[PDB]
RNA sequence: CUAAAACUCAAAGGAAUUGACGGGGGCCCGCACAAGCGGCGGAGCAUGUGGAUUAAUUCGAUGCAACGCGAAGAACCUUACCUGGGUUUGACAUGCACAGGACGCCGGCAGAGAUGUCGGUUCCCUUGUGGCCUGUGUGCAGGUGGUGCAUGGCUGUCGUCAGCUCGUGUCGUGAGAUGUUGGGUUAAGUCCCGCAACGAGCGCAACCCUUGUCUCAUGUUGCCAGCACGUUAUGGUGGGGACUCGUGAGAGACUGCCGGGGUCAACUCGGAGGAAGGUGGGGAUGACGUCAAGUCAUCAUGCCCCUUAUGUCCAGGGCUUCACACAUGCUACAAUGGCCGGUACAAAGGGCUGCGAUGCCGUGAGGUGGAGCGAAUCCUUUCAAAGCCGGUCUCAGUUCGGAUCGGGGUCUGCAACUCGACCCCGUGAAGUCGGAGUCGCUAGUAAUCGCAGAUCAGCAACGCUGCGGUGAAUACGUUCCCG
């Protein structure tokens, strides 16, 4: 172990925390249903790149913040999917739970996005490199994108041997506190096993 | 040691069967498991057939060794030297 | 770990609200005073008779999600293991390295 | 020390006799850190040895001191890919605090029942010139003289 | 001197490049050595491992970097091992079906228990059926079964060492080379000057935490200096920001200034100031990679294997066995001490079905009892021990040492036999400072003393992680040893 994760180490400077409620004898239910709430909405969603999911929670009322690319497969036009959802989240004892679909407005400056597209290129038929090249080159196209580094570990190409690959374009500084690194991991499922891919992206520096 | 207070510890199944056994005053060849129940001046005449581990060792209670538990009396490891 | 071992903690559990809440309470009430008439009440034979599960002794404090039975810290109910990873990934509210 | 020599801890003058070597016999004599006890073993020791000799404490330490001071020493010395014992000078900061060192040693070593007791026939002994130590001194300078041959490197 | 053959090999060779190595050289570093202090190796005990044993002594970990390690808590559970007793769409999920109103509970009996049986209770939808389970099934579950030489993830180590690369250019047929070498300097591939190189990236440093000084803000549960009431029992009480303290903001160290060395360059020596002077002290942070390092037993996982069992339930036992060996620690061998009496100073942390006081009962673990506290308030006592004062012991296998053993108890737990801790009485072993060899430590450090926490019903805790009390010696210098 070498890197420890970008987002907890600015957690308390830059970032912000994906849950807010409070809670002292309630902590660990509380902690139950968050867990339960963000597997149910890994699970049933997965075409449309979940970016984010963030969970409200006061007395009875939980608001669940859901951050997608494609919010139309997601949301039903008669509320289909709305409808199914709001089950589904009704029967994880979030009693009154009251979800808001919302949209990326840059959906390549998005680390998690971006390895949700680098894997999915992977998985298929795709030679690697070809997936790093074209997500980098569409990263940099981004205005406030002034850096990314892309890293995929494991059996690239079906080989028998595991490899680890990286490309960097601009500045990745992961030491520097105030800078904010965007950092995206996601395993792609392939025929010969699993293979991570880890993205760093640098938007700029908060003071 | 058990507490005073808490009274010694009998198993009811062993219990039972040594009020039946001694009611007709004819001890006959008790087979039980319960190693940790102690031995009760209502034992003196009985023989119990104790568990061990693998098989049942016959012990036959006498006023010396009351007080001590039926464990004692069936060693489990056996160990001859090298 | 096992599943069948993680269930199992849980229906000890369960036992243990059913049980240990009232009938393996009371009894221990009565061997406390040794005032309380407890040889003839057989109070401690009546709470042998009770299943084993019923005694909070027979429990084990798991890993809330991973079954881990070692390495346990109670504040979260987590393994060494899994809290080391989501202390990292800011997922416990007030939780950082140290330095001092 | 491989980048040059450390500074000196400049300990302080004594409370009740004024001079520095008390307070280095006190240091010398500490242990566990356990400072109130060796100075009051040193104090007694001083007084046993002004009761017994009937003059100050301070001067026959110095007579003693003197007696048991070395001037030449032997070190393992490797030239040409070979040791040997060279006879060494000895600055004089290395001679008091061998010399201390030995009285000390020395003194732990006797037979009188009680530290006190045995550091002050020590240090009488040895402004005497008798003690365990001057034997010492001398043993140290007939070796140091013995290997005079090897004074050349 | 002339000079074969059978047979056998798929190569033998020449030059040059990058590493690695040298009992080759040069320049440097590090408690590496040297100077010191305390130890281990000798004894008793605690713990782990090897071996042996056993029905099983579950498994993993083998120099640094395994061996008070996974295990931050093995009587049962844990548990994955053994004996025996049950069970199979299973201990637990979800889907396709047939029948239903019960599933579910609560008491009795038999059994070591699992379990079996007996007795009482019985669904709400709404006519289509849904929730429960029954059996019948059928997909399927379930494996701490194998492969860390198929893997992900996580971690150790070289090593917090200063190094590892790339773009363009240039040289060479090519592997490759330069940049990264040379002089100087630094903790540093840190920087300066040169230079077929010009730049860049990950490394170094800084940005973060704590700590040392001060200013502003700040007064409760915290202080009390000046004022009143206090009753001994004290900030205890009214009151007060003055001094601490608590926690917010800020200042303050930047070679900033002076003198001298220095290519007037980096950098270096000394001095003033300041609380702090030259990365102030300690942390967090561990580059490319190495060792097919460790982990299919946190978890996930490709492939293989079991599936009336290698799954699953229960009782008992085992992981605690002992002719030995190795390792890590604790207690000692005593007078720099043992015992008794008096007496003074900390920090940090924890507490709700928990901390738990006063009082009372025991000699003592402890029992009764419950004040007050989710806690700067109450409890852990007001907190300590080493320390200081007084008395006694008088160099002895002892008033040292406590092992071992006999008897009697307390607490937890359903249960202290195998296999808990503690308390009381008696018992009183080895041990006289420990061979070859070997380890830690440069200052609030070594040494020594006590306190707290996690795990935890109880503890094997002398272990681990923190906190403070008292607090040394030495460093001449890189020849030898290791990296």
């Amino acid at each position: 172990g070498q890197k420890i994760n970008p987002h907890g180490f600015r957690l308390g400077i830059t970032t912000e925390w994906k849950s807010r409620w409070y809670a002292d004898k309630q902590y660990k239910d509380y902690v139950k249903e968050d867990v339960a709430i963000r597997k149910l909405l890994a699970t049933g969603l997965e075409r449309a790149g979940i970016a984010d999911v963030e969970i409200e929670r006061t007395r009875d009322r939980v608001r669940v913040d859901i951050h997608t690319a494609r919010p139309g497969i997601v949301i039903g036009r008669r509320g289909t999917e709305a409808d199914r959802i709001r089950a589904d989240l009704e029967k994880l004892t979030g009693k009154q739970v009251q979800l808001n679909i919302l949209e990326v407005k840059n959906p390549e400056s998005q680390a998690q996005l971006v390895a949700q597209g680098v894997a999915e290129q992977l998985s298929n038929r795709v030679a690697f490199r070809r997936a790093m090249r074209k997500a980098i080159q569409s990263a940099m196209r981004q205005p406030n994108v002034k850096g990314i580094r892309v890293q995929c570990s494991g059996r690239l190409g079906g080989a028998e041997m595991s490899r680890s690959e990286f490309y960097r374009e601009g500045r990745v500084p992961l030491h520097t506190l105030r800078a904010d690194i965007d950092y995206g991991l996601y395993e792609a499922k392939t025929t010969f096993g699993r293979i991570g891919v880890k993205v760093w992206i640098y938007k700029g520096d908060i003071v | 040691p058990r507490s005073l207070k808490k009274g010694p510890f009998v198993d009811d199944h062993l219990l039972k069967k040594v009020d039946v056994q001694n009611e007709k005053n004819t001890k006959q060849v008790i087979k039980t498991w319960s190693r940790r129940s102690t031995i009760i001046p209502d034992f003196i005449g009985h023989t119990f057939a104790v568990h061990d581990g693998r098989k049942h060792v016959p012990v036959f209670v006498t006023e010396a060794m009351v007080g001590h538990k039926l464990g004692e009396f069936a060693p489990t490891r056996t160990f001859k030297g090298h | 770990a096992k599943k069948s071992k993680i269930v199992k903690n849980e229906q000890r559990r369960e036992l243990v609200q059913r049980y240990a809440e009232r009938r393996a309470e009371l009894k221990r009430t009565i061997r406390d005073p040794a005032s309380s008439p407890e040889r003839r009440a057989a109070a401690v034979s009546a709470l042998q008779r009770l299943p084993r599960d019923s005694s909070p002794v027979r429990l084990r404090n798991r890993d809330v999600v991973d079954g881990r039975p070692r390495g346990h810290l109670r504040k979260f109910g987590l393994s060494r293991v899994r809290v080391r990873e989501m202390a990292h990934r800011g997922e416990l509210p007030g939780v950082r390295k140290a330095s001092w | 020390p491989r980048k040059g020599p450390a500074p000196k801890r400049p300990l302080v003058n004594d409370p009740v006799y004024g001079s520095q070597l008390v307070t280095q016999l006190v240091n010398k004599v500490l242990l566990e850190g356990k400072k109130s006890l060796a100075e009051r073993i040193v104090y007694g020791a001083l007084e046993q040895a002004r009761e017994k000799t009937g003059t100050d404490p301070v001067v026959t330490l110095k007579r003693a001191l003197d007696n048991v001071k070395p001037a030449l020493e032997v070190r393992s010395r490797r030239v040409g890919g070979a040791t040997y014992q060279v006879p060494v000078e000895v600055r004089p900061d290395r001679s008091t605090t061998l010399a201390l060192r030995w009285l000390v040693n020395f003194s732990r070593q006797r037979r009188e029942k009680t530290m006190v007791e045995r550091l002050a026939n020590e240090i009488l002994d040895a402004s005497n010139g008798l003690g365990a130590s001057v034997k010492r001194r001398e043993d140290t300078h007939k070796m140091a003289e013995a290997n005079r041959a090897f004074a050349h490197y």
